[PDB]
RNA sequence: ACUCUUAAAUGUUGCAAAAUUUUGGGAUAAAUUGUAAUUAGGGGUGAAAGGCUUAUCAAACUUAGUUAUAGCUGGUUUUCCACGAAACCUAUUUAAGUAGGGUGUUAUUUUUUAUAAUAAUUAGGUUUAAAUAACUAUAUCUAUAAUUAAUUUGUUAAUUAUAAAAUUAGUAUAUAAUAAUUAGUUAUUAUUAGAUAAUAACCAGACUAUUAGCGCUAAGGUUUAUAGUCAAGAGAGAAACAGCUCAGAUUAAACAAUAAGGUCUUUAAAAAUAAAUAAUUAUGGAGAUUAUUUUUGUUAAUACUAAUAAGAUGUAGGCUUGGAAGCAGCCAUCAUUUUAAAAAAGCGUAAAAGCUUAAUAUUAGAUAAAUUAAUGUUAAAAAUUAAUUGAUACUUAAAUAAUCAUAGAUGAAGAGAGAAUAAUUUUUAUUUACCGAAUUGAUAAAUCGAAAGAUGGUAGUGGAACGUUUUGUAUAAAAAAAUAAAAUUGUGAAAU
RNA sequence: AAAUAUUAAACCCCAGUAAACGGCGGCCGUAACCCUGACGGUCCUAAGGUAGCAAAAUUCCUUGGCGGGUAAGUUCCGUCCUGCAUGAAUGGUGUAACGACUGCUCUGCUGUCUCCAAUACUUGCUCUACGAAAUUGAACUUUCCGUGAAGAUGCGGCAAUAUUA
RNA sequence: AGACAGUUUGACUGGGGCGGUCUCCUCCUAAAAAGUAACGGAGGAGUAUAAUAAUUUGGGGUAUCUUAUUUUAAUUGAGAUCAAUAUUAGAAUGAAUAUACUAAAUUUGAUUAGAGUACAAACAAGUAUUCUAAGGAUAUAUGUCUGUCAUAUUGACCCGAUAUAAUUUAGUAGAAAAUAUAUCGAUCAACGAAUAAAAGGUACGCUAGGGAUAACAGGCUUAUGGGUUUUGAGAGUUCUUAUUAAUAAACCCGUUUGGCACCUCGAUGUCGGCUCAUCACAUCCUGAUGGUGGACAAUCUAUCAAGGGUCCGGCUGUUCGCCGGUUAAAGUGGUACGUGAGCUGGGUUUAAAACGUCGUGAGACAGUUUGGUCCCUAUCUGUUGUAAUUACAAGAAAAUAAAUAAGAAUUAAC
């Protein structure tokens, strides 16, 4: 059914034609996913000096 | 965005779908440093928290020094759009709800003068555990 | 509501003969 | 009674194209009803609901214009041989349509303005960058020239500005400068097309790899770019799979070597030599436990382990405090007795008391092992530098391996099933070998072609044929039809 | 050929018409306590919602607030008033009688229900005579999970069933 | 005189509509040739000007900072500095520095005619300019000039019009008229422009098509949501973890609010209730146990655990929810938010009618209110039950075991 988050095995060279697997997982050594429910910060011209 | 004018002029940017950079750590002005290991949004509160456990460290009572102690470079670079709840797709780009800063990979969080070697240790290992980023801490010593 | 788009079309410019070619 | 039909059940291809049964309204009146007749299609009639007008009413029925029109749906009948697309651009009351370009086919011509590969070569301004011109922010230095307060004003103390010099981070719309590849032209080699004419189809695209823009850098999402595959393409491997890999099928037929993949059994095909794990073994998270290996150094023979003991004093330090006695808090970190013992690294108290570590002793057990480079031979009741590896403890810490890190809803459901403790089986590394496609080579035939070799194919173009009806050939010759079965020939429709 | 002069109905201007349609305000401050605002000014308008009724067949916030009835009531009755978006022949208010009209309540009554049982006929089942209907790619027609044009009797994988009515 | 009639009443679009846009210019996107889309991000244009134009001439080089001067500078002098700033008519990029700015003298090249290549390019359209001829300006000219530094600064054809370098045949000659060279007139802005000439409603509705395109449901996603886990601001006498928990962080699930628009548009479906059920465990009670700021009791928290059990009633269309009363407890959820070929049809989505509001009007409403029609004989699967035919061991009449599966009521006052 869910085509999408079917893993490629060793003969499927790292690759089926309808999934989403392989793309999502490059994106785990530069990027993280975020949240809503943080503090607002709103002030582009913030000091971060202490 | 645009740094001309900040305030006054509404901003946006393009998300950048995949953007790496990495730029030769060296320290410059003092001894120790601690730096950045991966590419990462850095927010404001992941300075926030740990804020004043730097100033009981750097800065004490009754203690004059005349050189500087700590050297900081961050700015902020991301505004982080969004939509609402019910809102489709099409019809423009979303709004705004924070900022942000995106680092480089080596990034010089900090430059330390003649600060202790034993709580910076202690200070980057909790630091990385809040954030669960990789950090680094550095001295002229092992090096 | 939007009130961007409006982009013109590109120009062809450059170079149309280069070094070696006959003229 | 008659007339109408409120309410419920039944019935719903029923007894009935609106009824039966029970109940209920009006019942001398704006009543009910028979006979015959009038009013007629945007008009009739209407105590008005858009109702009725022969079961048909937001404009009847019948015939006729009329084979209404349809950029739409549904459909388009026998065979063989060759070649072989598009889902892009530009315009459109246009977006499921159409037109030209672009791609396809055929034909013609003393016909290359062509494609691929290699190499040389030219511009560029993504990228690179301990680069920094700009924007946003920013750390330092200094000649020189001056200041302020105070009677320690022939001194002391604290300070300011500045030429030259000069750091650092960031960015879609920041770059003086500067990559590879792509692209243009020229040459070389190899293929074989190119140009013109006549003319059809397409103009809803999908996924994957790389790359970007909107989006929760969520979606099998949506829009561009560069290749590939499906589309228009079977076979083998992926448990099963339009889009991933291998590969590109003329047809035939009980030969061999191979491609991705796979070799315990199911499942066709192999074992050897060394090692890792012991978890009902694949298959992964922040992070935790255990084990192993490797590593840093202002460390150290009183190493270390165990048993017993000790862990003090000036001193309740000074101050503060309701109290502060080593240990709320502020300043200080001195000194002595000891073989050693912190104005204490901690627990503890209302404050005291009391407990433990650092530092340490007695006794026993017990680690300290291997090396490199120098001034030829003369100092001495005597003394040797620089330096490594390794055993142990403290210390810096990281890495590898296994285990755990909760799970949904018809039933193990992950891992194709079962099993297996590495002995022909999981995993890792060397070695030698095999099975395995419609691939390739070998054999036979057909068609194009001198020959080498070519022949998948949708929309779609072109070529070659079968069968049926009619007429003439026929002023000639004669039963050749139809139905069923079998046989025979043909690449086949089919024929005999 | 063009132009000027002469002029009708109609149109404009003007007047009238509101049981025609239609329409009906705000700001400032003011009284032994804020708030309240009879009043007084203030700006504007053609005029400023008058009487009366009012959580209504009209109320978005709303199951509005209080009371009544019920062991307990979002509905119902009565009542107050920010009437979001009441209002006088699109008629306002009230009203005895009449209603196969809509909403709430009471007594009585009872298989509606707690809780369903027994009985009669019909229908039905068996034999017999007669004999329809829409439908239907073919059919030797199994469960589960997985799979995939995305919810499988039909593919994959472990299995089930002596055969049929 | 909509009294009556014949007709129009744009398109794109992440359903459609409301809103916004529709042509042209510049950058980013754009990935070092050119090109490159999106309801992607931003800004601009529908002009100006007879000197802001053409040829010569002069001046300081501009700009930043300091300083001195018969206190004055057409534009003083001197010195240092400037990855090319100052500017260059207006947006942005690009480029120039013999630029640009400034002063001045003569002047109209912002003229006419004819031939042709190249870029670009479906078409049409648009762009740069050399060569030849006439007739001029400038003034050593030897030469330079066919509007402005550049790119946008607009509109086809038809019809018609003013001035005219040329021709004429509706019998002939003229008039009339047509055409030709130069030239003027449109927010035709839906900007390739279908007409000179154009708005709405349909709950009375029809037909052709579409899952190319929406609402319920499935599927993918899981921002949101719920839950686990790590960290531990701050309460808890002291005290982070008896209890509690902000913030930050790593994964899971697929019950909510939503995003996309893959299946179904060639007879059906919406919540709720009656009857009937089945599954999970992330368990409300019962049962076992650890911990406790646990004396006992009552209670709080965490773990193991799915055997069996889990209320009636009033108001509402109602799940829910409030209320009254109780119980050992009155669980969270999935199954087309289970169950309409098994029942109901009260709500909501047709036609009638009314009030309020909007609207000239037809009429409309994520407002209210009264009323209000879809049907079915079960072929197969599946299932509750009942038999037939046949087989096995020689044939037959009877009695049993074995094996597997199914089933089993919970609670507890006193
Ligand atoms: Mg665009
Ligand atoms: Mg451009
Ligand atoms: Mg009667
Ligand atoms: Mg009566
Ligand atoms: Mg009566
Ligand atoms: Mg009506
Ligand atoms: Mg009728
Ligand atoms: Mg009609
Ligand atoms: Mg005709
Ligand atoms: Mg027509
Ligand atoms: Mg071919
Ligand atoms: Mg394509
Ligand atoms: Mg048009
Ligand atoms: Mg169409
Ligand atoms: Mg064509
Ligand atoms: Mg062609
Ligand atoms: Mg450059
Ligand atoms: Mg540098
Ligand atoms: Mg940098
Ligand atoms: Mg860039
Ligand atoms: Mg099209
Ligand atoms: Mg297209
Ligand atoms: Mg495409
Ligand atoms: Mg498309
Ligand atoms: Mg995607
Ligand atoms: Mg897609
Ligand atoms: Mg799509
Ligand atoms: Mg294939
Ligand atoms: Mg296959
Ligand atoms: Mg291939
Ligand atoms: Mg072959
Ligand atoms: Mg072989
Ligand atoms: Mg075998
Ligand atoms: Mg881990
Ligand atoms: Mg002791
Ligand atoms: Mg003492
Ligand atoms: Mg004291
Ligand atoms: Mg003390
Ligand atoms: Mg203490
Ligand atoms: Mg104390
Ligand atoms: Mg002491
Ligand atoms: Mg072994
Ligand atoms: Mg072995
Ligand atoms: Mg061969
Ligand atoms: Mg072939
Ligand atoms: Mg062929
Ligand atoms: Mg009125
Ligand atoms: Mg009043
Ligand atoms: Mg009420
Ligand atoms: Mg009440
Ligand atoms: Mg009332
Ligand atoms: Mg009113
Ligand atoms: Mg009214
Ligand atoms: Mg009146
Ligand atoms: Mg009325
Ligand atoms: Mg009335
Ligand atoms: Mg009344
Ligand atoms: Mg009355
Ligand atoms: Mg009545
Ligand atoms: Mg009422
Ligand atoms: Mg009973
Ligand atoms: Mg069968
Ligand atoms: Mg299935
Ligand atoms: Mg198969
Ligand atoms: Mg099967
Ligand atoms: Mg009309
Ligand atoms: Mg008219
Ligand atoms: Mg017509
Ligand atoms: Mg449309
Ligand atoms: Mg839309
Ligand atoms: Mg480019
Ligand atoms: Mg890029
Ligand atoms: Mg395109
Ligand atoms: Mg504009
Ligand atoms: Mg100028
Ligand atoms: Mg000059
Ligand atoms: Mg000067
Ligand atoms: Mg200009
Ligand atoms: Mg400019
Ligand atoms: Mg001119
Ligand atoms: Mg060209
Ligand atoms: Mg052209
Ligand atoms: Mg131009
Ligand atoms: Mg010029
Ligand atoms: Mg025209
Ligand atoms: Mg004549
Ligand atoms: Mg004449
Ligand atoms: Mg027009
Ligand atoms: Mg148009
Ligand atoms: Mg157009
Ligand atoms: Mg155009
Ligand atoms: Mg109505
Ligand atoms: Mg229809
Ligand atoms: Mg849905
Ligand atoms: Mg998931
Ligand atoms: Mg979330
Ligand atoms: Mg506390
Ligand atoms: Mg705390
Ligand atoms: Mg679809
Ligand atoms: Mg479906
Ligand atoms: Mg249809
Ligand atoms: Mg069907
Ligand atoms: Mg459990
Ligand atoms: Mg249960
Ligand atoms: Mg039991
Ligand atoms: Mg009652
Ligand atoms: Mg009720
Ligand atoms: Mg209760
Ligand atoms: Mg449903
Ligand atoms: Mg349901
Ligand atoms: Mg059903
Ligand atoms: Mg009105
Ligand atoms: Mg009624
Ligand atoms: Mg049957
Ligand atoms: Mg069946």
């Amino acid at each position: 059914t869910n085509r999408n988050a079917r893993p490629p095995k060793k003969a499927n060279h790292g690759a089926r034609p309808c999934s989403s697997v392989m793309r999502r997982l490059k994106k785990k050594y530069f990027y993280r996913r975020t949240k809503e429910a943080m503090t607002p910060e709103m002030e582009p011209k913030k000091k971060f000096e202490l | 965005m645009r740094f001309k004018n900040l305030s006054n002029t509404k901003q946006v940017s393009f998300k950048l779908r995949n953007f790496k950079k990495t730029t030769k750590y060296r320290l410059v002005f003092g001894n120790s440093m601690i730096l950045l290991y991966k590419n990462a949004r850095f927010e404001s509160i992941y300075f926030e928290l740990f804020r004043k456990y730097i100033k009981v460290i750097s800065k004490k009572k009754n203690i004059n020094i005349n050189y500087r102690n700590c050297w900081i470079f961050l700015r902020m670079n991301t505004p982080l759009t969004k939509k609402s709840k019910n809102s489709r797709m099409g019809k423009g780009k979303g709004a705004l709800y924070r900022w942000l800063v995106r680092l480089p990979k080596h990034y010089k969080l900090l430059e330390f003068k003649n600060v202790n070697y034993y709580r910076l240790n202690f200070l980057t290992k909790k630091w990385s555990k809040r954030l669960s980023l990789p950090l680094a801490f550095v001295s002229k010593a092992n090096l | 509501s939007t009130q961007n788009g409006r982009d013109s079309i590109g120009r062809r410019l450059g170079i149309k003969k280069f070094g070696g070619e006959e003229v």
